[PDB]
RNA sequence: AUCGAGAGGC
């Protein structure tokens, strides 16, 4: 409806990055980097866009935010920074 | 919170049976640091072992059932594919209706 | 349709060096020689001859794929012993035994009638 | 459809032995084992080239064109 | 880096099992009628007959990549007839002041029981077995 | 070529027809028949 | 294939020096895996190697007709009369090393058939080939340089994996993508659109 | 005689040689037979130019049959690989040209043997390119058969090569190869039903080595250094030259390694 | 269902398959033709322009090449037919349709696509010949076989698509399948038979072979392990040398029947920190088995290490095998005269039991046990008798099988073969059956026109006392064929019925997805489960472990 | 070695495949289903030769 | 049946018991018979159990029957998959089969329905009832060539 | 001369066929153990005898050597595959112009032959070759 | 294009 937002304090979705959202994120970054877009890491002799994005993730230099949608229509925004990878 | 206590109820039973105070010290011989490492590993493997949202588990289940039936091969009761088709297609006129009485 | 020309089994092409030499990692005094356009005819003989030089520590070879005629021979020798020299000695000893074989065979054959 | 040159397996030339073989069975009334033995074909890899051969060319010649 | 066990055993039962070059030998200590052992022996290399008397020894030495004996320069730590290398995998408390040690030489097993070796045998990768004639 | 000239069809369409029958002895080859679909309906003399 | 439903393709071509060899110098034209034997119970194949061996040595024929009193024991007796091991085994040396094979090998003539299914007649590869007319999808068949079908059985698999983008890619960019114009009132592509 | 490997010839013939190798490690004998098969060079047809073919066979059939024909290759060392010669396609120092032309004149069936191959190119005085004929009647291999009224006119260009490139280039006739008849080495595990002795036949070579004693233990440090070989040649090269040239080819192959080592 | 739910697609390839022992698990042997034919759009960047220029220069006719160039304007540049195919000046922001090259991710498929494990991403390895090549341990999910099978390949065309293939659909990720909560790939038929013989206590390896085995392992430490035997001759054990393939830091613990810690029969398995202590390696240890080596390595070390372990163990065992040798032959189907005598004695004693029960029925002396007729009782007794006879002769044979018998070896390693196979090939093939009963009276009151009417004998209704080795009689042959036809039909029918059933299941549950709140819902959001699997776990990483509270006396519980 | 028994229609050689059918003008009796109103049936396919 | 039961010591031991197997089913009447355990009687005609013991008992009977058919061939499948199937058949009022008669007449959009069976008839019914498809289903998005709400597309991504 | 009769399916319902003429010999012990086990006929009212039981097979199965030693589905499969094997389908192949024709270079007659082959003309128009087959594990390709 | 038949894997 109108502004079905959620306060960041009251969030119960999994703080861990699901394998699906990780693959989507890495794909979108490797796409951005396939085109001549800026890289936010010191590429230590790396050329593959996917390896670049994968190493941009470990240093958490990927400024994207997931919008986890709930069935009622509500949603939770989660920055890549606060998300966990394991 | 009740749903959570219910969803883990079985695991915690194994947990307590395995980390019993006399067990940790007589069967295992855990030091303090080894014990805290056991705790960390269990929590980590658990939190990894949770199902990842977005999983299309319906198709996964349907395949997980259909494929082992493709190898379903050849003492009075219908079994195998005939019985399975009796089950899915709700079969009012079953071939072998039986009743087991205790 | 997809088969490679059979002369690729013995004819080097486009700067394919006969021998490439690489220093091994996690192994002191160890080196791996990529032989090109060779097969079990050569590598087995080189290894069995290296296994006779008492100052040789590690001697083995492998053909990573029968599709291709090439193989790897890894040698590890004693302190103060460049493995290339052990390879040289092995090759030369092989050649000496082979010449001896040829002379002895010629002797026995010319001795033979019919 | 014609006598192979050499045995597939070992490579011994056998194509020079067809007609001789056919005479060894016909003129001398030998048997196949001894006819093959006489021609120096001692290993069976070689023998199965002559024993199992069907010289179909004799049928192909009959076609006049 | 010295010896960790020494005794003399007389053989009781040799059993080839389903094997062709290995036999399971069962023996006990001599002049000591309480401590026994079981071992797997390559009979092809060093034969083993019943009622023989075999001098058994265990050493901690004499990590690094094995190299063949270059020449007689390497001074052997053994004038024996049979030598193996294994790894301790179990120390079984048989009873009060009665212990058992379990060794495996790449599959060939060893079980030794008794309690006059407590101070020496250890949960250490290093274990050299030695049998004399 | 020989096999094609001794082949029977059975167009009725179900395993009772498809099975090798006792009376088939001496008249139809027992084993020679196509596999998968239309197995046992198409037989050879 | 042999004469006993032992169908099979070639995985490798080994030259004769690389082939295991017997003391007579003989070499297999063919090498088949033992693991194809016991699950099919095609014992006639095994008997055929034996009989064909005895025939090639004897210069006689193999009476492999059915319902006979030919026994494996008589064949082995003949074969031993001809100086080979009774059951068909043979000492074989490795081709690369020359050191003997610990296992002696089952080795002998066997009738094999070359079938009509050959690779280069079945190989197919398409990258943006011709499309069909009605559907604007790739045409069917390799004789028309067509595209493989991405059936629903495979759509289901892609769904199970979770790959949504690859699924859309296979289903839109790779087959029959298209762009249409629609009216925001009547949601039907009856819109007249001049781009120029 | 000379320190190292020892050869004792048991039987010698124009066609095969049965002999014994002593004081040789295995891998050398193995690589020797491998080179004897694959890497020894000879001469055989590697191009066929057909003009008229009225036979019941296709052209490629006949071309294949021709390539398989044994040709004299004694002086082959004086011939060069056409890939190395500087000619346009082939020359007189890199190729030998045969010609073949036969016609079905007689009402009877006309045979086409290898003796009907005619050496057209200049031999320059070397024993090269003459078809090998071991037939008692003098004909060659039966290349083809012709009905009255069929002819065949073609030209074969024979070049140098080794059996690795194609098996037609080999003295590749089977090579017998045995060591340790009694299996004193314990190098194979014998399969048996009741008795490994009575079920396995003894080798002819069981005579040239003395039997082991059932009481003797397993000689563990012994290695195999005594081999029994029988090398047979098709005829393109005499047997003695087959084994000598194999030895020399192997030694030459090792030499290139030293040359590359010096180049490094 | 033919143009929307499925459709023919570009960038598709298809050919025969065959196995390569020298390919890593996730690799796939792509013929050079297909690699030249399939393209990937790569946008030019400062990191790749040097490589893309060389590719364009090398042209589409040879690999690694490229076929098309896309400018910023949007016009296609065909490298096969263009004057300017030589003097190309790639500009940033252009697209090069390069060739498929090594280590690209491709989706690999085999029909029928029943599994998520039937469509798995693979690493491209371009190989010369015309066949697709894959590691044997990837057959079990595909149910592949190298007898003329064909497999399909699909090429991603976007970066995120490559990402989804590599990070979700990759082969090493699907090693543990959610279905059956166990690994779906393991060691197979040659490596499996070999590894046993290698790991026999009786298997000893000398120096020369040992060093080659050491080198053959790719990620090898370069440390020669100390030989197990030293004094009379430096010797290694198969266990010892194989343990180099096993990564350090792994513990595997399994006890078979009668398995003392001394393990006199060398059964069970004890692997301590990347080295094995005792136990003959076989299917239970290294198969696609719950709680096996693959489960342990995949969970502890990870997917990639498990994949590399596949390759390492394959290379080692295959090398040993190739130089050791293994053949089957006919000799492994012969039981000695005494055993065959006992077997035919067993068959005759069963025939006599049948005769006696038959005459008992002929005198109206049956005990009409409740619920079933006299004829049913009679038929069940005879069928029981004959099956007991078949299994008794089979076990009689299997007892006589020597430990060198190659059929027995394949059975022991679990590579191929079963008890029934041995029994039929050597002892007795048994009783045939159609629609459940014995061979019916197709004629009037008889089975074949060589039998008098009303003959319920063992052989009159399809008992084949002869073994496949001994040879069947004409009647036995006909009855055997009569029975096997029913099996051909059962397969040809259950195949279609199961395809329909599978499709129905899939189409009924297609929309069921674990939403973000762990509710299991559908397109409408109607709740199916409130916690997936009633516990909210992924079906993978779930292992069978015992609950020690249950069971045992309250006394032992207290103690 | 040709065996005959085929036709040559528009160049292509054609074979007529034997069509199987239960013979007519013979009487057979068939039981009926358990829920059938009638118990048994005797049928004959009367066909003029 | 050689069933297992706790010994008074606490250890489990096998206590064989006599059990009756019928060749027919009328559960309602047999349940009310003396001499039996009306808490343990069991039928493979699970639909009768749905009629008598409620739908929730039918769920367990369904799962037990499927478990038997799968484990008969020595196979094994994890609990969750069969459970999902059974719940989907059950989550409605009673028993919904995997057939054109069952789930495919639900309210599960309209395009998802026409992708299984009775395609054009379902389309017509949708034309009549003025149906509106949510376009959140899988097959709906596939038919439309859009990224379906699957694991990768179960969400959106935006800028930090 | 009334020594052979034509018997259809219906008529054979009323007769007793012997399998071998040796079934008609009178009977009045020490046997080869390797031979298959043949039951005594236990019947005497014979009216016929099969010409030879191997005549129950087709044109394809009469190619299979020792089909009485094979699990029946294998005997079926080979019948289905022998129709895909290459060879000389006709001696006039060089004259006919067929849409497709595959012909083996050097066909060989099998070393193991059925008695039926003589009438199927297989030894005159073979379809495969006597390949030296080794059953072995060797590099696992 | 439409339709038919035959064949390949499970
Ligand atoms: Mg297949
Ligand atoms: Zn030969
Ligand atoms: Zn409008
Ligand atoms: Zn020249």
């Amino acid at each position: 409806l109108k502004e079905k937002a959620i306060p960041k304090d009251q969030r119960a979705t999994t703080p861990y990055m699901t394998k699906y959202e990780r693959a989507r994120i890495l794909g979108t970054r490797a796409l951005q980097i396939s085109m001549n877009a800026p890289v936010f890491v010191d590429l230590e002799g790396e050329t593959d866009p996917l390896r670049i994005a994968m190493k941009e993730l470990a240093e958490k230099k990927i400024p994207l935010v997931i919008r986890r949608y709930l069935p009622d229509g509500s949603f939770e925004d989660w920055s890549v920074e606060e998300l966990i990878v394991d | 919170q009740n749903a959570q206590r219910d969803a883990v109820t079985l695991f915690c039973c194994l947990l307590r049976s395995r980390l019993a105070t006399r067990r940790v010290l007589q069967e295992y011989r855990l030091t303090k640091q080894a014990f805290d490492w056991v705790l960390s590993n269990i929590e980590a493997q658990f939190l990894r072992s949770v199902v990842h949202p977005g999983e299309m588990v319906g198709v996964l289940a349907a395949q997980s059932i259909g494929e082992p039936a493709t190898q379903m091969t050849l003492k009075k009761v219908t079994s195998g594919v005939p019985r399975l088709k009796e089950i899915l297609n709700v079969a009012k006129n079953m071939k072998t209706p039986s009743l087991t009485v205790y | 349709m997809n088969a490679p020309d059979r002369f690729e089994l013995f004819l080097l092409g486009e700067g394919e060096s006969k021998l490439k030499i690489d220093p091994d990692t996690k192994a002191p005094n160890a080196v791996v020689i990529t032989f090109e356009k060779e097969d079990h005819t050569l590598g087995n003989l080189i290894r069995a001859e290296l296994l006779n030089d008492r100052k040789v520590l590690f001697a083995a070879y492998k053909v990573e794929h029968p599709f291709f005629a090439r193989f790897k021979l890894r040698i590890q020798t004693t302190e103060g012993y460049d493995p290339k020299d052990a390879l040289k000695n092995a090759c030369n000893s092989i050649i000496n035994k082979l010449g001896a074989l040829k002379t002895n065979f010629e002797t026995e054959w010319n001795l033979q009638t019919l | 459809m014609i006598v192979p040159v050499r045995c597939f397996s070992c490579g011994k030339v056998v194509g020079d032995k067809w007609e001789s073989y056919l005479n060894l069975l016909q003129e001398d009334e030998l048997d196949e084992g001894t006819a093959l033995s006489r021609l120096g074909l001692k290993r069976y890899c070689c023998r199965r080239m002559i024993l199992t051969h069907v010289d179909l060319i004799e049928k192909f010649l009959r076609y006049n064109p | 880096s010295n010896t960790l066990f020494d005794d003399i055993f007389q053989v009781s039962e040799v059993d080839p099992g389903r094997y062709n070059k290995v036999c399971r030998i069962e023996a006990a200590s001599t002049t000591q009628d309480q401590c026994k052992l079981t071992l797997d022996i390559n009979v092809e290399l060093f034969p083993v007959a019943a009622q023989d008397s075999l001098t058994v020894t265990i050493a901690s030495s004499l990590t690094r990549s094995w190299r063949p004996p270059q020449a007689g320069d390497r001074s052997l730590a053994d004038d024996y007839d049979y030598v193996m290398y294994g790894t301790a995998y179990k120390f079984e408390e048989v009873s009060k002041d009665l212990i058992a040690v379990y060794y495996s030489f790449g599959g060939l097993l060893m079980r030794l029981e008794g309690n006059y070796r407590n101070l020496n045998n250890l949960k250490q990768e290093n274990a050299y077995l030695l049998i004399r004639r | 070529t020989l096999s094609h000239l001794r082949r029977t069809n059975t167009p009725i369409g179900l395993a009772k027809p498809r099975q090798l029958h006792n009376t088939h002895w001496g008249l139809v080859c027992p084993a020679e028949t196509p596999e998968g679909q239309a197995c046992g309906l198409v037989k050879n003399l | 294939a042999s004469r006993h439903g032992q169908k099979g393709t070639i995985g490798i071509t080994y030259r004769r020096e690389d082939m295991p060899f017997t003391a007579e110098g003989i070499v297999p034209d063919l090498i088949i895996n033992p693991h194809a034997i016991p699950s099919r119970m095609t014992v006639a194949h095994l008997i055929e190697c034996l009989l064909s061996k005895v025939a090639a040595l004897s210069g006689n024929e193999g009476d492999a007709s059915p319902f006979t009193d030919i026994t494996v024991e008589g064949i082995s007796k003949l074969l031993r009369e001809h100086g080979y091991q009774s059951r068909g085994f043979e000492v074989m040396y490795n081709g690369h090393t020359g050191k003997k094979l610990m296992a002696q090998i089952f080795f002998g003539p066997t009738y094999y058939q070359r079938l009509r299914h050959m690779v280069d007649d079945k190989i197919h590869a398409r990258a943006r080939g011709p499309m069909q007319v009605l559907t604007r999808q790739p045409v069917e068949g390799r004789s028309r340089d067509g595209g493989l079908r991405f059936g629903e059985m495979e759509r289901d698999c892609m769904i199970a994996h979770g790959a949504a983008s690859f699924l859309k890619e296979r289903l839109m960019e790779a087959s029959d993508a298209f762009r249409v114009h629609i009216c925001g009132i009547c949601g039907l592509m009856t819109v007249i659109a001049k781009l120029n | 005689s000379e320190e190292g490997p020892q050869v004792k010839i048991r039987e010698a013939s124009k066609d095969n040689v049965d002999f014994i190798l002593s004081n040789v490690d295995l891998a050398m004998a193995n690589s020797l037979r491998r080179v004897m098969i694959a890497e020894i060079p000879t001469l055989a047809i590697d191009s066929v130019e057909v003009e008229t073919n009225t036979t019941v066979l296709a052209d490629e059939f006949i071309a294949h049959r021709l390539g398989l024909i044994p040709l004299q290759s004694m002086d082959i060392e004086q011939l060069e690989y056409s890939r190395d010669c500087f000619c346009e396609d082939h020359c007189d120092k890199c190729s030998v040209v045969l010609t073949l032309q036969a016609f079905g004149e007689s009402e009877s069936t006309t045979n086409v043997y290898s003796k009907d191959l005619v050496i057209v190119s200049n031999l320059m005085g070397r024993n090269i390119g003459h078809p090998i004929i071991q037939d008692k009647e003098g004909n060659g291999v039966l290349i083809c058969k012709l009905r009255k009224g069929q002819e065949l006119k073609l030209t074969c260009v024979a070049k140098k090569g080794i059996a690795k490139e194609h098996a037609k280039w080999g003295p590749a006739a089977a090579i017998e190869f045995e060591y340790d008849p009694w299996n004193k080495l314990k190098h194979t595990d014998y399969w048996y039903e009741q008795d490994s002795a009575k079920e396995w036949p003894q080798s002819k070579n069981c005579e040239y080595e003395d039997p082991p004693n059932e009481g003797d233990p397993f000689d563990y440090k012994a290695q195999a250094d005594t081999f029994y070989m029988n090398v047979e040649s098709v005829g393109s090269i005499p047997v003695d030259q087959v084994v000598v040239r194999g030895i020399d080819t192997l030694q030459k192959k090792v030499a290139s390694i030293l040359l590359a080592l010096t180049q490094m | 269902r033919g143009n929307l739910m499925g459709k023919r697609v570009d960038f598709s390839a298809r050919t025969v398959i065959s196995g390569d022992p020298n390919l890593e698990l996730d690799q796939v042997g792509v013929p050079k033709s297909i690699a030249k034919t399939l393209t990937y759009p790569e946008v030019v960047t400062p990191y790749n322009i040097d490589r893309l220029t060389q590719l364009v220069r090398n042209g589409p006719n040879e690999h690694p090449g490229a076929k098309y160039v896309i400018r910023d304007s949007g016009d296609r540049i065909d490298l096969r037919y263009s004057k300017r195919a030589g003097d190309i000046q790639l500009q940033y922001g252009w697209k090069v349709e390069r060739h498929i090259m090594d280590n690209d991710p491709v989706l690999f498929n085999r029909q029928p696509s029943l599994h998520k494990m039937s469509m798995m991403a693979h690493r491209v390895k371009v190989i010369p010949y015309s066949t697709f090549r894959l590691n044997l341990s990837v057959t079990s999910p595909y149910n592949a076989d190298f007898d003329g099978d064909e497999m399909n390949l699909h090429v991603p065309q976007s970066e995120e698509t490559r990402a989804e293939l590599s990070q979700l659909c990759a082969v090493p990720l699907q090693i543990v399948s959610p279905q059956s909560n166990k690994p779906c790939m393991g060691i197979v038929q040659d490596t499996l038979c070999g590894i046993r013989k290698l790991t026999l206590r009786d298997t000893f390896i000398e120096l020369d072979q040992v060093l080659n085995m050491l080198y053959w392992v790719p990620d090898w430490d370069g440390v020669i392990p100390t030989p197990a035997i030293i004094k009379p001759k430096p010797l290694w054990s198969g266990k010892q040398i194989l343990s180099v393939a096993i990564p350090n830091g792994i513990h595997l613990q399994r006890f078979d029947e009668g398995t003392t810690l001394l393990s006199p029969k060398d059964n069970g398995m004890l692997i301590i920190d990347g080295q094995i202590i005792f136990g003959v390696v076989e299917k239970k240890t290294v198969g696609s088995s719950n709680g096996g080596l693959i489960h342990v390595v995949t969970r502890e070390k990870g997917p990639q290490v498990c994949a590399k372990l596949f390759g390492n163990i394959q290379k080692v065992v295959n090398f040993w095998l190739l130089h050791n040798g293994f053949s089957t032959g006919i000799g492994d189907t012969i039981a000695d005269g005494p055993t065959m005598r006992e077997i035919t004695e067993t068959i005759a004693e069963a025939k006599k039991k049948v005769l006696d029960v038959t005459k008992e029925a002929q005198a109206n002396l049956l005990t009409a046990k409740h619920g079933m007729t006299l004829r049913e009782s009679f038929e069940d007794n005879v069928v029981r008798f004959l099956n007991e006879a078949r299994d008794k002769a089979g076990r009689l044979a299997e007892v006589n099988l020597k430990d060198l018998n190659n059929v027995k070896q394949m059975v022991m390693a679990g590579s191929k073969g079963s008890f029934i196979n041995i029994a039929q090939m050597s002892a007795c093939v048994g009783q045939q059956s159609v629609e459940g009963k014995r061979i019916a009276f197709g004629f009037v009151d008889r089975t074949l026109p060589h039998f008098s009417k009303d003959d319920y004998s063992p052989e009159s209704k399809g008992f084949v006392e002869n073994s496949y080795l001994r040879g069947l009689t004409p009647q036995e042959f006909f009855f055997h064929a009569m029975g096997g036809r029913e099996g051909l039909i059962d397969t040809a029918v259950k195949t279609a019925e199961t395809g329909y059933i599978q499709r129905r299941l899939v189409k009924a549950l297609e929309d069921i997805m674990v939403h973000y709140d762990n509710t299991t819902r559908n397109s409408l959001g109607n709740v199916i489960q409130f916690i997936y699997g009633e516990d909210g776990m992924d079906a993978a990483h779930i292992e069978k472990q015992s609950l020690d509270t249950i069971g045992g006396s309250d006394a032992a519980f207290e103690k | 070695f040709d065996m005959g028994g085929y036709f040559i229609i528009n160049g292509s050689e054609k074979v007529l495949i034997a069509q199987e059918r239960s013979a007519g003008n013979i009487v057979q009796v068939f039981k009926k289903a358990a829920p059938s109103p009638i118990s048994h049936v005797a049928e004959i396919r009367s066909a003029l030769e | 049946y050689d069933r297992k039961v706790p010994s008074p010591t606490g250890e489990y031991v096998k206590e064989p018991e006599w059990v009756l197997e019928t060749d027919g089913v009328n559960l309602s009447e047999v349940m009310t018979v003396p001499g039996i355990d009306p808490t343990r009687i069991y039928t493979n005609s699970f639909i009768d159990i749905m009629e008598v013991l409620g739908i929730e008992a039918g769920r367990a009977a369904l799962y037990k029957e499927v478990y038997n058919v799968i484990a008969s061939d020595g196979s094994y499948v994890n609990y969750r998959h069969m459970a999902l199937l059974v719940d989907v058949m059950t989550t409605q009022g009673g028993l919904t089969s995997v057939t054109r008669h069952g789930f495919n007449r639900s309210n599960t959009g309209a395009l998802m329905r026409c992708s299984f069976e009775e395609t054009v008839e379902i389309l017509f019914e949708a034309g009549a009832s003025a149906e509106l498809d949510d376009c959140r289903g899988v097959s709906e998005n596939v038919i439309l060539g859009q990224m379906a709400p699957i694991g990768t597309g179960a969400f959106d991504v935006m800028i930090d | 001369e009334g020594l052979v009769e034509y018997i259809d399916a219906e008529e054979e319902e009323s007769i007793l066929i012997a399998m071998q003429p040796e079934d008609l010999e009178p009977a009045e012990l020490d046997v080869d153990p390797a031979k298959r086990i043949r039951v005594s006929h236990h019947a005497t009212t014979f009216t016929h005898c099969e010409i030879h039981p191997s005549m129950i097979l087709g044109v394809a199965a009469s190619i299979i050597p020792f089909p009485d030693h094979n699990q029946s589905p294998r005997n079926t499969y080979q019948s289905a595959m022998g129709k895909q094997a290459m060879g000389v389908f006709l001696t006039n192949y060089n004259v006919r112009m067929d849409t497709m024709a595959n012909i083996l270079y050097y066909p060989q007659k099998p070393l193991g032959t059925t008695r039926a082959m003589e009438y199927l003309k297989f030894r005159e128009l073979p379809a495969g070759q006597n390949a030296i087959v080794a059953i072995a594990c060797y590099s696992g390709y």
